[PDB]
């Protein structure tokens, strides 16, 4: 189980998590806010 | 490695020009529509026979010519192609 | 193939309506992507060649889509724990 | 039309014939 | 010490292939490496292919000092085995070649002098304006 | 106006432009049953697609003779959102990251393997450091005077 | 050495195809000849000066030559604006009848190419006529040929050898230079002009046969010595005035009229003929600044010493430049090669925007022609300069003679340079590139009103300043109570606003976001290029993966598969590296200036300024259009006069790509399969009885780089020229 | 044939000696160093220029250098 | 000479730890061996190497 978060905190799952994480935000927030030119 | 490596490069010529043939030969002289009583219009009108004999006819009627659809696919369905 | 397709409608009519099987999320304007296939369906044309087999296999409905699916599914199961 | 019949073959065939002949005996000797 | 001499020896058994010697041979140089086998046994060959070294004296020629250095090498480290090879001219000169001095060059060897030995380290050769001119370059001071 | 820009409130080509778009939105409209979902997305993106325009209209942006949208970064008080104000916001949020970055990459450096940490992250450590870039500005303004920032 | 090449015995020995090789390509190379000493080297250098001019003087005449006798300069001169100018007639063997008839353009009797040089305008503008006088210039020019021959090899001579110390003597050559090469030539052009230019305009043949007999000016000479010099600008030509003619034609001959003859859309004769009058006045003055045999003068070494500031901020300032700087003819060769670089440009940038060639810029494939000449020009002339700035840093640079001066300070904090220029290439690389794709995605999903449209405010408020009024900025020249402007209200501002202000020419054209964009493209261009060459000539001399790479010199193949593998490590490797850069920048900059221009000139500015904000509008609306008429140049109905461009193109792609194999595969494979060859030769009967004098290798590794990278470029300048011409003058704008 | 050079921070490891393809180095005695021995190079005519050596040598900065110079036939690797 | 473990700057030009800092771990008292500082580094070179030795003017004890 330590292992297993000791791999999940590896660079490329690490990578995707955030990323990953970061593309729902930037979707989202462009959903809500959609063709923002200013601001 | 190497060798595989250089060899990568010719592979991707060979089949290039492979379905560059096939493209062309299928678009002008088998594929198009069919007219009733038996008249056939082939989608680029049989130009292979003489224009696939130069460089310059792969060059213009070939990929000048047949790069349209993807130049010009912005705006619509076919965007991501361009 | 079977819940984001216009398989039966393009068994209804193979030679007028284009195979389509993806469609896109409307967001930042990429839902134009998804153009007039036909078949009262809007969606990225595919030329996978999935729809002639499935028509050629005899299948009919998206329901024996769905079970080929969920079969599919259970091979990939089986096989990850060989 | 005259001239260009005359200087062309000779700058086009000879001079370079002339030229790499002598090229190459230089290099070798 | 006297260096080894060179008799004609038999060669090892192989069927012949076209990465042997050419008119460099003839003209040029070419080497001889000679060693001395346990028993009849397979090799591959420097120049490609497999051949049979019998037991007792092997001589083969080849056209490098590197294929040389090759096969001896092979020969040492798969086989354990003893080998020297030398270089032969046209006019039938033949120079001994290796190893030097009966000794491997990999362990230290008395009798031998120093050769381009520079007694100061890489980063203190002076730069090229220092030789300018000359004959001279940074590494042969 | 500016650069002899016209305003897109008051900018024709910028109206015929939205036209088009929409008739060419009904063009492909036409074809589909209004109740289906076909209908519905095309329908969204006319609705989503005025909504743009009227916000471009009224955030006060200028137009050139194409009809649409042009920028002014000069400095310009009355366009300090198409450059200073988001400028300003990204400035912050890449200060944030680099600063948490640095943060985590000092944190390692005394360390066993630093280069382990680097490979495989310590999200605790990560978690912790992460909100301190918040403050980035104030926490490097004072390493800046303090002889912290360079060596 | 006993063999080819004769300057050294180490390549003589070479028993390969190597041998010949290295032979024709360091032959130029004296300081690493046999047996070399700085008097060989200055002298070779000096003789080979000489050469290279006799062979311009000759191209020269050539030029002057084929023009006269094949062409159609009377006819020209007749009528600039519906003739075609003839560069020289065409006998080629291999043509058929169909392209001897498509080649027959002008009033030829036979096939001719049309010159896109532009000599005609240039020659017609300044007094030539006829055909007999360009065979008169043209045997002149001859006469100077055979002159600097004859200089040459008398200079080559022991009696007339100079020695070392002359070639050293700096303040003199600059004295000379400066008030007689720049200040006198200058002086005498002005007085072509003024005795044979300006006349000829007016319509009045002046030659050597009567020059002496004709007045230049009225009342001549008189106000010149008066102090009256305001009368030579008396009444100039009027607005109405017709070039070749006494039709409108003035009296004066110095103006600061400004703007351009209203016919010809060229700048004023009596301008230029003020312009290099006033500029040889100042190079005059200036040429008597530096010490010679006279007792009085400056001392460049003393100014240079001189110039430190306390406190040390520069350390030593520029002691002991003097002495590297006059040592090392290669950083000589660096600081000549950078500002003739610049001025290069700046004379594209200046002829395409003030024609000073009468009924040109009405001839726009020349004009094209010309400004992408002279920018592929500066722009390898600039690699050679930062590529003769590393050499000198291997090859001459003396540390301690330079011990902390600007130059050992510059090589100090060498990272902090390279790392800055590698900051603003990425910041500019990574903006520019998502810009523009942003803007093309935009274009696809239909919503091109969400472009990132950025308009260039503060060059178009430049122009502004400069008295253009689209923007209505109404600043300096533009403002009407501005100071600036009532300064110089009353001498050239009306004929330069009137010409600032005609949106037909390219005076200041106008600039929105696509000009924006492609602006930031070619900065980017400018500071990566930089980059590949700063870095380069800093690490030159050594780097921490290789510290004494001074050792090896300036090009050697690499250090090795070691310490992780060292290719491309040299200097030489830098400047090959830079290169492709450089074809690549001065690529966007030539498609930006035909593009605008060809949109211009059609009469349709919008289509660049709406295509060019995104990469498929550059791709589909400038590259994919304007190849129409290029690619049907011959086709399988028959051919025109475009075939022999076509050709050409395709010739170009050819060359570009055999230089893609020459660049990605490397020895190894090719040495192995010569050797498989070798075999092959020495083992087939008959054939056996033929046998090389130099064995067959494969080609070198730096060998390969240079061979890979020329056909590269030959491809790149073909391909694009023969596009260029051929769009262009398919159409004439 | 190609120039190679030892340095005085040799430490004699030997190892460019025994990496060599054509017998061009050799260990001779030496105090310099612990090992009691440096490298030398009395059979550069031998010489390919491969560069083994230098990537088989621990110092830094090497003390073993190989500096391409005049090509020859046995520099040149030929075999014909 | 320095002490053992003692913290030294490196003044070799050609080094790729030059203007660094390493470790002491040894000094040979042999005064025929020419370089006998042993220095241990944190970071390896491009030839995966962490010691190399060094002569008594090419070492810095700095603090
Ligand atoms: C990972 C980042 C992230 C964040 C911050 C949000 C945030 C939100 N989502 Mg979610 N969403 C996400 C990823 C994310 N989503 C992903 C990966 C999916 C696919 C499973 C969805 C599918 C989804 C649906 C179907 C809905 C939301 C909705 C919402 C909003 C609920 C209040 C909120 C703004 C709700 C909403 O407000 O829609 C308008 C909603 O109905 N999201
Ligand atoms: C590299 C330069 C660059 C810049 C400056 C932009 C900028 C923009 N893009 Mg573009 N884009 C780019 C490259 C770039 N893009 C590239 C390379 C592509 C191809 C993948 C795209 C493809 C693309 C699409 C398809 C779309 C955009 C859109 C946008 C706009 C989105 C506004 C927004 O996100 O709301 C505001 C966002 C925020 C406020 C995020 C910050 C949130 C944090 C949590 C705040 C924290 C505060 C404490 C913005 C103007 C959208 C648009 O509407 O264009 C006008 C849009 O639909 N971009
Ligand atoms: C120097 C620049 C130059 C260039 C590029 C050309 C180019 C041409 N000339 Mg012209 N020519 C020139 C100067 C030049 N000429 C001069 C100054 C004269 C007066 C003597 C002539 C007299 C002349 C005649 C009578 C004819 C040509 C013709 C031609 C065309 C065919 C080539 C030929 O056979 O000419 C041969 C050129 C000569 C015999 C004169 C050149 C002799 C000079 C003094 C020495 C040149 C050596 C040269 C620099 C060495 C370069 C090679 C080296 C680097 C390896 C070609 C377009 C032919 C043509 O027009 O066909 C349509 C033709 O019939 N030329
Ligand atoms: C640049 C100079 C140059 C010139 C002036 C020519 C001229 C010619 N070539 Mg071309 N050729 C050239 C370069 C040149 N070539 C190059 C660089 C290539 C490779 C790309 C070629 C590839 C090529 C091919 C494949 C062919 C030609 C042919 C021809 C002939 C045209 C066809 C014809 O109907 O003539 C009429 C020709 C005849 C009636 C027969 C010619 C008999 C000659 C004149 C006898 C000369 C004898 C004499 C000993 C020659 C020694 C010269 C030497 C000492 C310098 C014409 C003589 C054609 C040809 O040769 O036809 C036979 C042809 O098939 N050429
Ligand atoms: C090309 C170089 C350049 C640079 C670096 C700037 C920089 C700036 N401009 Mg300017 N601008 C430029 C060219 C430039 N501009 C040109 C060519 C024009 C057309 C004439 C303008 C028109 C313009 C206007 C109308 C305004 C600016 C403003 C600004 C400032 C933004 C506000 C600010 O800094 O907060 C606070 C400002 C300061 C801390 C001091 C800045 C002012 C001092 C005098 C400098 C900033 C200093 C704004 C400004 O200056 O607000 C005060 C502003 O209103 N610009
Ligand atoms: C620089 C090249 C140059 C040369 C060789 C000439 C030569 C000539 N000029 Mg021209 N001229 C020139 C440039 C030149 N000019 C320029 C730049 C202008 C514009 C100002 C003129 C405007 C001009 C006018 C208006 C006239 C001439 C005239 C003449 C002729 C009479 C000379 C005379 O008697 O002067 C006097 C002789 C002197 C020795 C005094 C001058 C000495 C000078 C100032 C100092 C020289 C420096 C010294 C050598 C050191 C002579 C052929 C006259 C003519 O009749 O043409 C046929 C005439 O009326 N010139
Ligand atoms: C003021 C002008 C000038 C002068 C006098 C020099 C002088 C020199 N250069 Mg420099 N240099 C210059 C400008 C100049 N350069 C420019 C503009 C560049 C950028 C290209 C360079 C980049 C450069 C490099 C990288 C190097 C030099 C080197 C040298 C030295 C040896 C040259 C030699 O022997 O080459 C021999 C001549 C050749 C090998 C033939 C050159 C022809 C080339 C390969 C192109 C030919 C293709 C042809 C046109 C294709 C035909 C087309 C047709 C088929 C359609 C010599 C001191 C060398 C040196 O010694 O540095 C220490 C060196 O390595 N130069
Ligand atoms: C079109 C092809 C191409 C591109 C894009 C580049 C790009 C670059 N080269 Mg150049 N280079 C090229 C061809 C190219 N090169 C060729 C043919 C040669 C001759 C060998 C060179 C030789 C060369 C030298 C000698 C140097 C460069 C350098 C550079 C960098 C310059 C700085 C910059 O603009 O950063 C902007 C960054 C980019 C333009 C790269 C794009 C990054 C993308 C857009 C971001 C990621 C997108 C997305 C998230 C990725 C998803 C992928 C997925 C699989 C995960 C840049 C990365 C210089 C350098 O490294 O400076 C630091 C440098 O010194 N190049
Ligand atoms: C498009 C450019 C180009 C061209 C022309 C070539 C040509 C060749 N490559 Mg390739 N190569 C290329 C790109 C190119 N390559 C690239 C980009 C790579 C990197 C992957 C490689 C990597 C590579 C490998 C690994 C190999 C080749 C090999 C070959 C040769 C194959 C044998 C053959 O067909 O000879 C016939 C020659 C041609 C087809 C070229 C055109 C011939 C013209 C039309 C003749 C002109 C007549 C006359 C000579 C004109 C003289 C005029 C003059 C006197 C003025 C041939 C020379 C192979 C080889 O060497 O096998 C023997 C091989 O193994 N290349
Ligand atoms: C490497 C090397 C080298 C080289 C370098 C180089 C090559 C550089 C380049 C450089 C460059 C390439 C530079 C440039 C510059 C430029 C400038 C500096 C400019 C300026 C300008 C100005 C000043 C202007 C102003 C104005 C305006 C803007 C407007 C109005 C008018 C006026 C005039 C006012 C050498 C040899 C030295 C040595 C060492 C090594
Ligand atoms: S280079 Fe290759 S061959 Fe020459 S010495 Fe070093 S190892 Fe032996």
């Amino acid at each position: 189980m330590r292992d297993l978060k000791t791999y999940l905190s590896v660079a490329p799952v690490v990578s995707t998590l955030w990323f990953g994480a970061l593309a729902g935000l930037l979707i989202e927030i462009n959903r809500f806010f959609p063709d923002a030119l200013i601001f | 490695w190497d060798h595989v490596f250089l060899g990568l490069f010719w592979m991707y010529n060979s089949i290039s020009v492979v379905i560059f043939h096939f493209s062309w030969k299928m678009q002008s002289d088998v594929w198009g529509t069919i007219n009733d009583q038996g008249v056939v219009t082939h989608i680029t009108a049989g130009n292979f026979a003489q224009s696939s004999i130069t460089i310059n006819g792969w060059l213009r009627d070939f990929l000048w010519a047949q790069a349209s659809q993807v130049i010009q696919s912005y705006g619509s369905s076919l965007s991501a192609y361009g | 193939g079977a819940r984001f397709s216009n398989y039966e409608a393009w068994l209804n009519d193979p030679t007028h309506i284009k195979p389509s099987a993806q469609v896109v999320w409307p967001i930042v304007g990429q839902e134009i992507l998804n153009g007039d296939v036909g078949g009262g369906f809007r969606g990225i044309q595919i030329t996978s060649g999935f729809f002639q087999i499935w028509r050629a296999s005899g299948i009919t409905s998206e329901l024996q889509l769905y079970c080929t699916a969920i079969g599919a599914l259970v091979f990939a199961g089986l096989m990850l724990f060989a | 039309i005259n001239l260009p019949s005359l200087f062309v073959p000779l700058v086009g065939l000879l001079f370079p014939a002339v030229a790499m002949a002598s090229l190459f005996l230089h290099v070798e000797k | 010490t006297p260096p080894e001499l060179d008799p004609n020896t038999p060669s090892p058994i192989f069927g012949g292939s076209t990465g042997g010697l050419l008119r460099k041979a003839q003209v040029e140089e070419f080497y001889v490496i000679t060693w001395d086998s346990p028993k009849e046994q397979i090799f591959e060959m420097p120049t490609g292919g497999a051949a049979i070294m019998r037991e007792g004296p092997n001589l083969l020629k080849l056209a490098r000092k590197e294929q040389c250095l090759a096969l001896g090498t092979r020969l040492r480290s798969k086989y354990k085995i003893k080998y020297q090879f030398y270089r032969v001219f046209p006019n039938g000169e033949v120079q001994y070649l290796h190893p030097k001095d009966g000794v491997y060059p990999e362990k230290v060897n008395a009798g031998r002098q120093g050769v381009g030995q520079n007694f100061r380290s890489i980063g203190k050769n002076v730069s090229p304006i220092e030789v300018k001119f000359t004959g001279k370059q940074p590494y042969d001071l | 106006d500016i650069s002899g820009l016209t305003p897109c409130k008051e900018s024709k080509q910028f109206a015929k432009r939205e036209k088009q778009a929409l008739k060419k939105l009904q063009a492909s409209l036409k074809l589909y049953a209004d109740d289906s979902a076909p209908a519905l997305a095309i329908k969204a993106t006319m609705e989503k697609t005025k909504k743009r325009f009227d916000n471009y209209g009224k955030y006060g942006l200028l137009c050139g003779s194409d009809g649409l949208p042009h920028l002014i970064v000069s400095g310009d008080q009355r366009h300090w959102g198409e450059f200073i104000t988001p400028g300003i916001l990204f400035l912050y949020i890449a200060g944030w990251i680099g600063w948490v970055g640095r943060s985590y990459l000092i944190a390692i450096r005394d360390e066993k393997k630093p280069t382990q940490k680097e490979i495989i992250i310590d999200v605790p450590l990560a978690s912790r450091l992460l909100f301190r870039g918040f403050s980035w500005p104030v926490a490097a303004y004072r390493e800046l005077l303090n002889g912290e920032l360079v060596d | 050495a006993l063999r080819f090449p004769r300057f050294s015995q180490g390549i003589a020995q070479d028993p390969t195809t190597r041998r010949i090789w290295f032979g024709i390509a360091t032959a130029h190379d004296f300081e690493s000849h046999d047996d070399i000493t700085e008097g060989r080297l200055y002298q070779n250098i000096f003789a080979s000066h000489f050469g290279q001019l006799a062979i311009i003087f000759l191209w020269t005449s050539g030029n002057l030559f084929h023009v006269a006798w094949q062409g159609n300069f009377e006819a020209w001169v007749q009528d600039p604006f519906h003739v075609r100018p003839i560069a020289h007639a065409i006998w080629d063997p291999h043509f058929g009848q169909p392209a001897v008839e498509a080649f027959t353009r002008g009033g030829a009797l036979g096939p001719v190419n049309n010159a896109y040089s532009g000599v005609y305008q240039w020659w017609y503008t300044i007094g030539l006529r006829t055909n007999e006088d360009l065979y008169t210039g043209a045997i002149f020019l001859l006469f100077l040929s055979f002159i600097s021959l004859l200089a040459g090899w008398l200079h080559l001579q022991p009696k007339w050898k100079p020695s070392v110390s002359w070639f050293k003597n700096a303040e003199s050559r600059l004295n000379h230079h400066l008030s007689g090469l720049f200040g006198v030539s200058s002086l005498a052009w002005a007085g072509h002009l003024v005795h044979v230019a300006i006349p000829g305009s007016r319509g009045e043949y002046v030659r050597w046969n009567n020059f002496l007999d004709v007045l230049p000016h009225p009342q001549g000479l008189g106000p010149l010595l008066t102090g009256q010099w305001n009368l030579y600008a008396q009444n100039p030509s009027s607005s109405n005035h017709l070039f070749g003619t006494t039709q409108g034609a003035g009296t004066a001959i110095l103006t600061i009229l400004g703007g351009f003859h209203p016919q010809t859309q060229s700048l004023w004769l009596t301008d230029m003929a003020h312009h290099h009058l006033a500029i040889a006045f100042l190079f005059l003055i200036g040429g008597h600044m530096y010490r010679t045999n006279f007792g009085i003068g400056h001392s460049i070494k003393y100014i240079l010493e001189a110039h430190i500031p306390p406190g040390g901020r520069l350390g030593r300032g520029h002691k002991g430049l003097y002495d590297t700087i006059n040592n090392s003819i290669h950083f000589q060769l660096g600081l000549a090669l950078a500002s003739l670089g610049v001025i290069t440009s700046l004379v594209a940038q200046h002829m395409y925007s003030l024609p000073a060639y009468a009924f040109i810029a009405q001839d726009f494939t020349t004009q094209a022609a010309l400004y992408t000449h002279h920018q592929y020009i500066a722009g390898f002339i600039m690699t050679g300069a930062f590529a003769h700035g590393p050499i000198f840093f291997i090859r001459d640079y003396n540390p301690e003679q330079n011990a902390d001066n600007v130059l050992a300070r510059m090589l100090e904090h060498k990272e902090a340079i390279i790392s800055h220029l590698s900051w603003a290439s990425l910041f500019l690389g990574f903006h520019t590139l998502g810009l523009y794709v942003h803007n093309d995605v935009m274009l696809a999903f239909g919503t091109p009103e969400k472009q990132i449209l950025i308009e260039p405010i503060f060059a178009q408020w430049i122009q502004s300043a400069h008295g253009k009024t689209t923007y209505g900025f109404d600043v300096l020249l533009s403002s009407t109570n501005g100071p600036a402007l009532n300064a110089g209200r009353n001498i050239w501002l009306p004929g330069w606003l009137n010409a600032i202000n005609e949106n037909s020419n390219s005076l200041f054209l106008t600039i929105g976001p696509g000009d924006f964009l492609v602006h930031h493209a070619i900065a980017l261009g400018l500071h990566t290029t930089t980059l590949i060459l700063v870095k380069g000539a800093l690490d030159a001399r050594g780097s921490k993966l290789m510290p004494d790479k001074k050792d090896f010199g300036y090009s050697f193949p690499c250090d090795g598969p070691g310490r992780g593998g060292t290719c491309d490590i040299s200097a030489w490797d830098a400047f090959y590296l830079a290169v492709f850069w450089m074809l690549n920048t001065i690529g966007w900059v030539t498609f930006y200036w035909h593009w605008k221009h060809i949109t211009l000139w059609r009469g349709n500015v919008s289509q660049f300024n709406e295509s060019s904000t995104y990469l498929m509008g550059w791709l589909r609306d400038y590259l994919w259009l304007n190849s129409s008429q290029l690619i049907n140049g011959y086709n399988p109905f028959g051919m025109n006069s475009l075939s022999v461009w076509a050709w050409m193109f395709l010739f170009g792609h050819l060359v570009w790509a055999t230089g893609f194999m020459f660049l990605i595969s490397w020895r190894g494979y090719w040495q192995e399969l010569i050797e498989t060859l070798a075999w092959a030769h020495e083992r087939t009967p008959l054939a056996n009885l033929i046998r090389w004098r130099d064995k067959p290798v494969a080609l070198s590794i730096v060998q390969a780089r240079l061979v890979g990278l020329v056909h590269f470029s030959v491809g790149y300048i073909f391909t694009y020229a023969a596009f260029l011409i051929a769009s262009t003058s398919g159409k004439f704008g | 044939s190609h120039s190679v050079k030892i340095y005085d921070t040799c430490i004699g490891c030997t190892q460019c000696v025994r990496a060599c393809p054509t017998d061009v180095l050799e260990m001779i005695p030496w105090g310099g160093c612990k090992a009691k021995q440096i490298a030398s190079a009395p059979r550069t005519e031998d010489c390919v220029g491969c560069k083994r050596c230098e990537s088989a040598c621990p110092t830094d900065f090497l003390s073993v250098r190989v500096y391409l110079w005049h090509e020859t036939t046995r520099s040149m690797g030929l075999a014909y | 000479g320095p002490k053992r473990g003692a913290k030294v700057k490196i003044l070799r030009k050609e080094s790729y730890w030059y203007k660094g800092t390493g470790s002491v771990v040894a000094v040979d008292q042999d005064p025929n061996t020419r370089y006998p500082v042993v220095v241990r580094f944190n970071k390896v070179n491009y030839a995966n190497v962490s010691t190399n030795n060094y002569a008594l003017d090419e070492i810095q004890e700095v603090e």
